[PDB]
């Protein structure tokens, strides 16, 4: 601040003038015009987009940490989906109206939580789509995703387990006998040293990526690359 | 005034057409709410007043409408204002790459059928009625009114079907003014933006809230009693025909 | 109802604009007629009460229009509605190869300073004075209604300054109103077509009541009073904004 | 340029469509004339050349829409440009008090099946096979044309059914335009005016002369090959989309 | 082909009016750059060739464009063709409540005489040099072509005296067209949308991509030898005549 105090008055003192003539086609309000434009692009994809469901059933797997990086997680899944030339239709399934994790958004976003161009819903997703439609996204699931589908409704489990709790989305889904597809990474990457689970954001921005004609290299551009070495050629 | 005038109002029942038939009977005026069997027009005729009948009608068919106007002269005597406010909404992608989905072909039909071709049923059928009517001291017989929307001049994702019939409403309007111009009847639509009726219940909440917060000013969704001002508006102005009014508090529709 | 609104109306000694402000005194409202001081504005202000002021002012000088809108502000302590009826005629071909003859710079710049640029300037000044205003219920805090005409659309033989000033009005009133939406002001164009004011009966009788028989119907010049009532209906309706309304009696201009 | 394209033109056998296949196929590229199978399409084709082949099809019914599309697929291998040139016209008041005549039902819902149903039935079920298309430099796989009338704007006594369709397909232009944006297709308009296809000879040529010297400039019917030219035009633009040109002569259409 | 034609482009220094030159000339025609003294426009003309010249003028100065026009029939002893493409954009809003700023009359004057004022002056003169050529086969003695904008229609927040212009120029391009039909000179305007050219290159990239992204397709900026392709389209098509064209991707500008 200091410095911008004292650059400011040395930025004065040229006083050139003649700057650009004023000839300007637009004021300078570009935020609010991405934030209109994303706006709208929320509202056709609320209407006409491919539904996502985050499913918010761990709440009792999860520590208050491991919940404060999911909502983190999840704030930066939703700001990557929006920006998006093509956003999914996100679902918050599962979510409690007045537990934890539900507080805990509500808290993060304040007025903007009524205005998420969303569907939160404490109903899972085996009651607003077909069994058959369902295809929930596991780690440990036996099955491995080849080829995104865009009919399909893909289900992440909005879990964060620093304390590794293997099987819970695979043992969830098992339940309703839902569908499970894995990411591919033993086919695409040497997987080095790392822990195959990802983050929300990162599953999203592969998901974004594939739903956009991308490639696997691409889509997986965004597993971190500490983990893995390369791209198997 | 608007005491003693017959309206008319095709899809009376519900929305901006039972709001114009409540302003109207309020103001002293006589309605038939042209409606279907089934849409609940009768407990709103029944709650209006004597001065409002229900006419059980599908605009789509010549025979009801035809029935309909055989029982607003039998109750009224004549004929006076036409306010076709009956139409459907769809929300359907012309074709959807990704999904591999197409428009229906049936939608597309269904859609034209009641927002186009039954506005043109009702005019042309209540044109014949207005014209028995003995001409005003400035030779007018008559004033009908259609419902347009802003979907006419910028139509978003998914509203192919409902731009192509209220655009069809925009291009025939200024015809039907010139074609009844000699028998003093005038013709005039609107366009009305985004209101608050059963219409947009299809709608996610969200998405209504932000297309309210998307309107200029007022930034909010429009009140039906708005729109019935304008409709006795139009019905008191004699200079008022073959035009089109954007009632939208100045919203623009994006993609 | 409009009782207590303070109307400013440009060009309010002649015309659409006296029609304007006798309709609304009528009704209660209070009235500045801010017009040319060599133009009989006061005895208008005389002949309609109490209510209605003059203010001798040249809708292209800042200076006048500043001091029409102190007067204002001194007398009715307020400003609600600016309604710009000020403006001028000029016939003159582009070009005529048999003649010889240009259209002359001096008439475009004339025109374009009259009915363009003295528009502008109003809008400005009253959307400053307007702004003062405490929001009603609706968080509106004026209306400012502006005079346009069919010829930005259809436009005659020796008609081109006219045309281009009043489609700069037309393309105007909406950047206007998204620019006054956050203030809570409306901005609304009305495009009469041939009306029987001072403007139009200086012509021939004959080519005038030719136009006259070419209106489909009323196959007649509009009356002023369809113009004041077009205003008032436009104040009235809160949803009206960032529009233009043709009251011209269905008529397309030919060549 | 248009070598190697392959154009589906409805109506392509006679008038309009029958100049735009001449002009395209004449400059390297490949026709598709979807037309009736008692329209003359085939000795049309076969005039033309190879590049030309001739589909018997209806554009109101899906099922020969259908074989037409696989037929040019099955020929060609591609769909790249769509041009919708088939139509029908209709003249006939709405209301007619000197004769007591109203308007059929039937020859609405005709001219509406034909000229909006048809249009939106081709356009549907085109951006099928043009979105099968890989997108080229720029991310276009098609272009899809489309032929609107003046009268959506200026429809004369007598053409309400047929302003109606226009009308459509001018209004569900743009949405159309916004749904087909990812996948790659434009979208445009073409409201010619008057032009000297069989539809027009049939009137009497008195009257031909007469609507010739109603054009401002040229003072003649539009030559289809104008019509054909704007069509190459909108082809070649990558940049031109969601838009109506009205190729008319700056004429206007009186009442 | 357009060889031997000879154009005047005001404002073809740069941007459009450049790209025009540029396209024209590569196809055989002469073209005159009228632009500012100090605009650059030398190097242009001579980096162009010999079939194109350059004249200092401002097409607010009467002298100056009568200058720039006995040049250029001294040089190439005619003119057939003249693009208004000069052209200055301001933004500024028409009042902020939060800053009690108003906008300043004298922008919008500079804006007004740089855009209207300019194209009409030029349009003018250009119209009583091409008076003098020998009508061609079709009785045509030249056409102009005026650069409007999108902003005449959807103009955004702080175009108020842009879009004001680009209105007025739209509103005039009929009247002149009629007013030149005997003269037979075609009259037209282009509305481009978001073009690469200096007066948006200059942002940021970040705006850029962000206006890219606003156009549904192409998503990019117009380039500005798709507005020439489109010039020259009018040029060869001889019955488009007093008719705006929207070249800007089906864009809808948001407020
Ligand atoms: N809702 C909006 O914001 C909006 C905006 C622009 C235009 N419009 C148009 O306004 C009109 C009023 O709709 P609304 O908003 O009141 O919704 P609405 O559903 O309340 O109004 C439709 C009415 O039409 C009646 N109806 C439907 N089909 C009919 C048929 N075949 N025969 C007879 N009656 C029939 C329904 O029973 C209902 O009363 C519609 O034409 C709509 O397209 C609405
Ligand atoms: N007369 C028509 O049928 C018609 C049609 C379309 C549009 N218009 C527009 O309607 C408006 C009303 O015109 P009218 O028909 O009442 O004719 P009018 O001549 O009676 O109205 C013009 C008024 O503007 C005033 N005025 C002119 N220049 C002024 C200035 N610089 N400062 C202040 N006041 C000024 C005049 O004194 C006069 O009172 C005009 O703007 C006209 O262009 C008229
Ligand atoms: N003729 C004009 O001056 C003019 C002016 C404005 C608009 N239009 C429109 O331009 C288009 C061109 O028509 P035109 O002037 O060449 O007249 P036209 O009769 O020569 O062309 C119409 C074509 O449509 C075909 N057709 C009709 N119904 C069909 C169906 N169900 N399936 C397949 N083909 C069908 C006809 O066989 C014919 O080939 C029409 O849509 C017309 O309404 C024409
Ligand atoms: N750039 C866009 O995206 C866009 C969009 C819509 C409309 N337009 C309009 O298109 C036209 C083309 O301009 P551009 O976009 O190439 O910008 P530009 O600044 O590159 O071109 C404008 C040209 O006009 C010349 N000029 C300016 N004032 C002049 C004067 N008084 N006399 C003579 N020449 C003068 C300039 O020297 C320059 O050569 C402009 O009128 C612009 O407003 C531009
Ligand atoms: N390799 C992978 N394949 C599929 N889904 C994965 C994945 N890595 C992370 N995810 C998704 O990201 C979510 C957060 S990771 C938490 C994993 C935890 N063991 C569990 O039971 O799910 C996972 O629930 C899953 O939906």
């Amino acid at each position: 601040a200091a410095a911008r105090e004292e650059a400011k008055n040395i930025k004065l003192l040229e006083t050139t003038e003649e700057d650009k003539q004023k000839n300007f086609l637009f004021l300078r309000l570009w935020d609010r015009n991405m934030d209109i434009a994303m706006g709208w692009k929320g509202a056709q994809a609320m209407q006409f987009g491919q539904p996502l469901v985050f499913d918010m059933a761990y709440e009792n797997y999860m520590k208050r940490k491991e919940l404060q990086n999911t909502v983190s997680q999840l704030l930066e899944s939703e700001g990557w989906n929006r920006r998006n030339v093509d956003p999914f239709h996100i679902y918050f399934c599962n979510l409690k109206i007045d537990g934890a994790l539900h507080r805990e958004l509500v808290k993060r976003y304040q007025e903007k939580w009524d205005k998420l161009l969303l569907t939160s819903t404490e109903k899972s997703h085996v009651d607003l789509f077909p069994k058959d439609s369902i295809i929930y996204l596991t780690a440990d699931s036996p099955n491995v995703m080849t080829t995104f589908r865009h009919d399909k409704v893909y289900v992440i489990g909005s879990f964060v387990d620093k304390s590794m709790q293997p099987g819970t989305s695979l043992a969830k889904a098992k339940r309703l006998n839902l569908a499970t597809e894995c990411l591919p990474l033993d086919k695409y990457l040497q997987w080095e040293i790392g822990n195959k689970n990802l983050t929300l954001d990162q599953m999203i921005r592969i998901l974004l990526c594939l739903k956009n004609n991308g490639n696997w290299q691409e889509a997986l551009q965004f597993v971190p690359k500490r983990k893995h070495t390369g791209f198997l050629e | 005034s608007v005491k003693g005038l017959v309206a008319v109002i095709t899809g009376g029942a519900s929305g901006l057409g039972l709001a114009t038939a409540e302003r109207l009977v309020g103001q002293g005026a006589s309605a038939v709410l042209l409606d279907l069997p089934n849409s609940g027009g009768e407990a709103q005729a029944k709650k209006l007043g004597n001065n409002c009948v229900f006419a059980p009608a599908d605009v789509t068919s010549e025979k009801d409408v035809q029935t309909a106007l055989a029982l607003a002269k039998g109750k009224f005597g004549r004929v006076d204002v036409a306010v076709n406010c009956a139409g459907i909404a769809v929300a359907s992608k012309t074709y959807n790459l990704k999904k591999g989905q197409t428009h229906t072909l049936e939608d597309f039909q269904r859609v034209l059928d009641v927002n186009l071709m039954g506005t043109f049923n009702v005019i042309r059928l209540v044109a014949g009625e207005m014209g028995q009517n003995e001409p005003d001291q400035g030779g007018q017989r008559g004033v009908i009114i259609n419902t347009a929307s802003v979907a006419a001049f910028e139509g978003q994702v998914g509203q192919a079907a409902y731009s192509a019939s209220k655009g069809g409403i925009v291009g025939m309007t200024l015809p039907i003014a010139r074609d009844l111009a000699p028998i003093g009847i005038r013709v005039m639509t609107i366009a009305p933006g985004l209101f608050g009726t059963p219409l947009l219940t299809s709608l996610p909440e969200k998405v209504c809230n932000f297309l309210a917060s998307q309107v200029p000013f007022p930034s909010r969704l429009g009140d039906p009693a708005e729109y019935a001002h304008l409709v006795q508006a139009i019905i008191e102005n004699p200079f008022l025909n073959g035009e089109v009014i954007r009632l939208d508090g100045a919203i623009r529709m994006q993609p």
